[PDB]
């Protein structure tokens, strides 16, 4: 089966260069054009350009011509896109995709690029279960994961051993530019005094791992 | 009621003026100006159909 | 360049209901292609060459049109069809995509369960107070959340975050976070979250008294 | 969004530099004029000129405009600013509203820049009281320029015509006249109320398809009021 | 020897309107070429050989002309089109460009939000006081800023800076910086920025009193 | 694909000589003329000259003759431009570009040349948000970056995480000969006292890096 | 001033195949309307307001489009659909029609039956001889007829006429008329009509000898 | 509605005067310039001059100044052009036209002026149908209208009753200075013995009308 | 004074094809104006102010240009577009016209029918002999006519005249008249008209012998 495998997320200082890769397999590399597509937080899809690996022919969306450069490497069956001077307007997910005619039939998994000087791991605060977060015998508790940059964070609970209702609130961009999210779980209220709940917060961009015990409020 | 054409000129639109002429034995004539509270971001309504 | 205008931008359909969405090209194209994208993953080829189904696509999906006018139709809406649909052309350079149709699944009204969380003491040490109000498993998305502090209506100091539709019951959950300096938080007593929703006969308020224990 | 103009009066270099005896090329369009009703109501309004001009010499400090009615008056418009030529997407355009417009008059307008026929010139002959703008002139209104009597004239018998019309607030007396190849009937009417009234005029001949002429005798127009016409028709 | 004259130097066009810009050669040339430049990057070939479009250039663009007269046309203005366009010839040495047409996008009028900032204590310690007045996200670009110090109008001691049109909302922002010695600054109390703009019916004034937070 | 890769920015003593380079790739170097183009702060474009890389033959704009010399090195596929005595009138961005017929179809990214007798890093002052602000409403804050030379400075906020609502104004040449600019951002007034705002100012010519936290002025 | 360009001008479709025809306006219109016309009767309103079917019009017809580009589509061609279709706008004066799409029925190839007719004795009394060659019930329309007199190719003295598609079998018929003076007719003996058509492997020749009843 | 009504055709001796008129209606005479335009058999349009009816102010094409004179009569709303000393070169169609701005929006219908010192009526000879003018059952026949001056002649067939292929060729200038014209008609060859063909020739300048019956030749 | 050079001077286009004609001014003008004139009638205002359509002109016509360079374009030729087009300026005195573009209808080749006429006895009795050769209903206009008298090729004693394009079939007809003294006509016997045309594979000759019936 055909696969397009893209390189991992990157933080790149504004003004520096970056080259992301798209490793193809399962078909004859020289037979299909490779396209690159941008999707920022606005969720719209923007075509950047395409390259034919057989002869190097290229065409660009002019909003990216002079900004992105497309290349191929036949021996590894790999396509590349290089930004020469990454700016904050370039922070986005970038996809590669394969075409034969006018449509793309296989997509890469996407590469997140962040144009910033630094990363910042989260502070993790408890959302403590109480009578004010209980209904019909189920208590809600969670972790407030605030002031991190860039996305994403992942949260598991009790290292994956916990069965429970789960509500994951998507990150919200704060006016400082830092993100905040809540991860909430619903459990039997009668379990509070006996079971411990640890949210495992992971922030790969800053190589941060934090375990936070969330404990019941003593005021019911 | 009025429908707004769905072209790029809608992005500059700020008001619509309506004038009504009654042709009774003594004719009436009055106009109203309706100002749009914001600029139009999309040439049509996002839930479907012209503005 | 060739602009693909997609309508409606957002819509919801009940299971079993017929769904049509249109793609209008600013100039004529030979084919239209459609991609399906669900939250957090790559778009997937869905309908190509205007009316052919991609591998994996159930035939309740069909595509039609020619010239500047195209449509995608779902004969019977399924919950798994909720997604964003993009049309796309490459009859002229540049290759362009449409602006997208977000399709959600409609269901019967469900009232939220309202929960409130006071600031942690750990956070107050750092100087700020985040007060969190939770609206759980409701439909439709529309809801009014108003904060009141010592019966004083707040504005401009809170942010909302809304979940994706639940995979099993298609409801939404919503969080509203009221953020204040440690000073202003420790200055007041009653923090209230007031929820207005179609599934509630009267607006619901959940509160706590600062400095209870 | 441009430099502003403050205009005032000034003497003029005598009406010889404008009305030359040669043709100026017709595509020299830097000076435009249109007649406008200044007052937005439907009562009596002054009728003025909207004189516009387009600004290739770079900067300037004043533009002079002279209007000749066949009268001679000039305005000097000083620019409060200048920019060292065209910042908006249009050209560089200014307009001056002034110079009351008289009926049935030929107007010569010429303009020249300071410092610097003339390339900026426009001519036009004003219409009369039947014109949609000039009918709002006070003298036209007082002659009945805005009267809409909506004449209906109906043949009742072999010697009677029923004439209906709506009176005007400007006056109380009217003369209704019926005419085919000759005048076949006349009625002088007095009507104090603003209504659609009815009048029977005694006719001596065949009155079907004849012209009905309503002459109002408003005190301000004497015998020169605008007359209204209709036609005698059959009845329903 | 040939030079190229471009008109207009600057223009703004309503979205959807037809745009023409002209290039006049001092004597006859065999071809004209057009380049687009957006702020902060290299010019890109746009129309070449008088009427051919580079790959990727929208077909809303066209070029024509002959002899000494050429023009570039946009059938319907789009926001993406705002940029500076230079024409160019190499029918004679030296290779020359025109001086460019700066094309901006028109949008609805928007009044500025005005903010005034006192000098910092760190700066005063050095002997100089900068007072900054900010006009944020307005359209059109024309705006008047008048500084008043204890109601005395200032002149000759202020500088303005204006941003380029925002890519997203097409507005401008402007800063006016009134600079004084520490000596003159500490003699007065009321520092005011008064703003005149088409989107404000009456001038807006923002003030602070020296040394009051 | 064709690429013209130009050398980096240069600070040059007034009257001194400087040489900038243009690395071509993706095509037969000897087959295409290389042109050099100047763009001053007035933004008009001036052709300086062109060189035939096949034989080294050159033609100069006589408005520049004797000031600049164009050379190539065929072995590295590189074009060079040397100014013998850079002056303040010569500070500008310089492009190389490749021509086909009478037009240039590829441009380098530009090289800024600055004639500078000295460098001076900026002072960075806070532009403090006002206490007299509307309930809710929008507050503004910023950083004043004063008295530096030559251009440019770079300004980010919160290490690049804060881009929305940011206006960094064009530098203004003061009558002192030094530049100054402000960078401002508009935020909810309720975020004053809950969020941290730091402007990160960098002036590479003087190796100056300053981070400035901007806070509401202290009442007492 | 709006002109409407219709494509294709003429086309054929087999029963059961999908049919599309386009209508392109020189500038934007609010609606397009379509009329069907069969030989010898008034046009009939068919699709109006771009996509509405007049009462009774089969639902295999549909209309779509917007701006300047519109189309009429038949999901499955039927023989009753053979007709000329005109589009029409009245968004600006003057009211205008398109030039029309003539839709014919495609059928299997059928070779013509060829007949040749000598001039009648009644006509020869007048001095003129008309020789008639008939190609009956063939498909497709394209056919070549060459006249030979004593094996000499003729040219410039013949005219052809073709019927419309037969209502029952969808074939065409063609007449070729060779006109000569009686003088030239009585000088030669062998008059031949040679017919070329896709349904014949080799050209068929039909002839008579003058005066051989 | 706007109408410009021009005077009728004129045959005039060279050296005499002629004044052609343009009667305007449907608009305010004094608001619009009146232009005059000459068109020779060369088909090119030559501007003669224009007049402002308000004051009679004029400007001429200098090839016509002092040959043509333009005047107005405001009372009749009429424009005039006078050639005071007509020459043979002045035979042409003359148009009046109204302009606002640089273009003409309404045209007069045209006035033909013919400068002739004498007239000469044509001889009319038959072009008799024969087998050498027969083809495809069609016989050609005609009338040769020879040696007339000046133009024009009109030719009809059977007094307007004839439905047929008609070809009236433009007159040709003979080397004598006289004109010649052929009018031909194509008819069924089978009609040449029952139907009669008469060409009706009219030469107004010489007040000559000739009807000529055309019949096939037959040997004595 | 502005001379307006029009190209091409004469051209033919098939119905439905795109037509461009250019107007080049010897110096810059503010506007160009275009008039349409069909043979024997007044010009009509057609395009004015460079790009505006006069009332009644179909929008298949467009005008553009600036400075010294202008063009008129027909998007799709119609039969009624056949005419002479004059451009025109009055930005400078004198008011001037261009030399005109004569636009004719292209059609398929059609060979002439050739007819020859002896001099009438009436003309002989007057002293001159005109021999007339007629070419009927041919296309394109180019044709060669050679007279032979007793097989001696003639030159200098014949004149040609050609009609305008026929209103129905767009063909031309041509007459060639050979003039001889009565003495020379009665001295020779065989009079031949030899016609060369694109629609004839070899030159066609029509001849008569003096004194035949
Ligand atoms: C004079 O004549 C005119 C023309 O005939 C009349 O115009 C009609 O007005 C009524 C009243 O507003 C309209 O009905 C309403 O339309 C609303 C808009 O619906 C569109 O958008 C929806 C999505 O957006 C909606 O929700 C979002 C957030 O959720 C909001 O931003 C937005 O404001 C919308 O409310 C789509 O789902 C929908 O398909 C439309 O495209 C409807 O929202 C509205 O529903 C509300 O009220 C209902 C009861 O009326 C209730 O059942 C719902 O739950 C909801 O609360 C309602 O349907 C007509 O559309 C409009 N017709 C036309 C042709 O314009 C006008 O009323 C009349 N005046 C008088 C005095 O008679
Ligand atoms: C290269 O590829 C092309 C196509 O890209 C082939 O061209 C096709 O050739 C086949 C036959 O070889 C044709 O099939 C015939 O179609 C006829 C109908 O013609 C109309 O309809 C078709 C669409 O189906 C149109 O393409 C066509 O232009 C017409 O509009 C049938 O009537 C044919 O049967 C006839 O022929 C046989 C003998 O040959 C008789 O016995 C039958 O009774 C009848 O008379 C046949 O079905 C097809 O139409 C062609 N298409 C095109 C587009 O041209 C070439 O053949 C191929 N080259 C090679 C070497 O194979
Ligand atoms: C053949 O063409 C296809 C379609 O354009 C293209 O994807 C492919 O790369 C081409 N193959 C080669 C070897 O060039
Ligand atoms: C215009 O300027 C002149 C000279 O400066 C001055 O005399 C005149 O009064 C000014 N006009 C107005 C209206 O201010
Ligand atoms: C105005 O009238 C004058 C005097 O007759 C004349 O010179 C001029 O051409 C007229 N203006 C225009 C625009 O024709
Ligand atoms: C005066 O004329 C110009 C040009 O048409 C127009 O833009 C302007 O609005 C007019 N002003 C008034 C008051 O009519
Ligand atoms: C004129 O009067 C008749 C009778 O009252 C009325 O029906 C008609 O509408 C009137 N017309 C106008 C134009 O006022
Ligand atoms: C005139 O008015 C009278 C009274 O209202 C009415 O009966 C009659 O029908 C009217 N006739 C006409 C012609 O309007």
């Amino acid at each position: 089966e055909v696969q397009l495998q893209q390189s991992g997320p990157e933080l790149v200082k504004p003004g520096a260069s970056v080259k992301i890769s798209c490793k193809t397999s399962g078909y004859t590399f020289t037979e299909y054009t490779i396209h690159w597509v941008k999707q920022n937080h606005g969720k719209s899809l923007d075509w950047i350009g395409g390259i034919n690996p057989n002869n190097g022919g290229t065409t660009y969306n002019q909003e990216f011509k002079g900004k992105a450069t497309l290349t191929v490497d036949k021996s590894s069956s790999t396509a590349y896109m290089e930004f020469r001077s990454l700016t904050s307007e370039d922070s986005a997910v970038y996809y590669c995709a394969r075409s034969y005619y006018g449509y793309v039939d296989y997509w890469g998994q996407g590469t997140t690029l962040t144009a910033a000087a630094s990363t910042k791991g989260p502070s993790v605060f408890p959302l403590a279960p109480s009578s004010k977060s209980t209904s019909g015998g189920t208590a809600a508790l969670g972790c407030l994961v605030k002031d991190y940059f860039p996305e994403p964070v992942t949260v598991s609970w009790n290292s994956g051993a916990l069965t429970s209702g789960v509500h994951t609130f998507p990150a919200v961009l704060q006016s400082s530019g830092l993100y905040s999210l809540s991860s909430v779980v619903t459990v039997p209220s009668s379990s509070l005094g006996t079971q411990t709940y640890i949210c495992n917060v992971n922030h790969k961009p800053s190589n941060t791992k934090v375990d936070k015990k969330a404990e019941p409020k003593s005021c019911d | 009621s009025w429908i707004l054409r769905a072209d790029a000129s809608i992005r500059l639109l700020k008001a619509t003026k309506i004038c009504v002429m009654g042709k009774s034995h003594f004719q009436s004539y009055s106009c109203i100006r309706c100002n749009y509270t914001q600029a139009f971001q999309t040439q049509t309504r996002p839930s479907g159909g012209k503005w | 360049q060739i602009v693909l205008t997609q309508s409606p931008a957002i819509m919801s359909a009940s299971p079993g209901e017929k769904v049509t969405m249109t793609c209008s090209a600013s100039s004529s194209i030979y084919y239209i292609h459609w991609y399906q994208q669900k939250s957090g993953t790559s778009p997937k080829r869905w309908i190509y060459d205007t009316s052919k189904l991609a591998s994996g696509v159930p035939a309740r999906f069909s595509g039609s049109g020619s010239g500047t006018s195209y449509s995608l139709t779902i004969s019977s809406m399924e919950a798994e069809d909720a997604a964003t649909y993009y049309c796309q052309q490459w009859s002229s350079n540049p290759f362009t995509f449409g602006s997208g149709t977000k399709l959600e699944i409609k269901r019967t009204v469900a009232a939220p369960s309202v929960f409130i969380f006071p600031p942690s003491d750990e956070q107050l040490k750092s100087g700020t107070a985040s007060v969190v109000c939770l609206l759980n498993n409701f439909y439709p998305r529309e809801a009014k959340v108003q904060w009141k502090v010592d019966n004083a209506l707040q504005s401009g100091n809170s942010q909302e975050s809304v979940t994706e539709q639940d995979s099993k019951d298609s409801t939404y959950s919503l969080s509203s976070t009221l953020t204040l300096s440690k000073a202003d938080y420790e200055k007041h007593k009653v923090y209230a979250c007031e929820v207005t929703h179609q599934g509630l006969s009267s607006p619901v308020t959940k509160s706590f008294n600062r400095g209870e224990c | 969004p441009e430099p502003t103009i403050q205009c005032g009066s000034e003497p003029g270099p005598s009406p010889e530099w404008m009305v030359r005896h040669t043709l100026t090329p017709g595509d020299l369009r830097d000076l435009r004029v249109e007649t406008i009703k200044s007052n937005v109501d439907l009562e009596d309004s002054p009728i003025l000129m909207n004189i516009s001009w387009i600004l290739s010499i770079r900067l300037l400090k004043a533009t002079k405009i002279c209007v000749m009615g066949k009268s001679y008056s000039c305005i000097r418009c000083n620019y409060t600013q200048a920019f060292q030529t065209r910042p908006s997407g249009g050209k560089w355009t200014f307009s001056y509203v002034g110079f009351p417009v008289e009926l049935n008059t030929v107007y010569f307008i010429g303009a020249h820049n300071i410092p610097n026929g003339p390339s900026m010139a426009v001519n036009f002959t004003s219409p009369g009281c039947l014109d949609h703008v000039m009918k709002y002139k006070k003298k036209c209104i007082e002659a009945g320029s805005l009267w809409k009597p909506n004449i209906t004239a109906c043949k009742r018998s072999a010697n009677t015509v029923e004439v209906n019309f709506t009176t005007s607030p400007l006056g109380d007396r009217y003369m209704a006249l019926i005419q085919s190849t000759a005048v076949i009937g006349t009625s002088y009417v007095s009507e104090k109320e603003l209504t659609r009234t009815s009048v029977v005029v005694h006719v001596t001949g065949e009155s079907e398809g004849a012209v009905v002429q309503l002459t109002p005798y408003f005190h301000t127009c004497g015998n020169d009021c605008i007359r209204q016409r209709g036609t005698v028709v059959q009845c329903p």
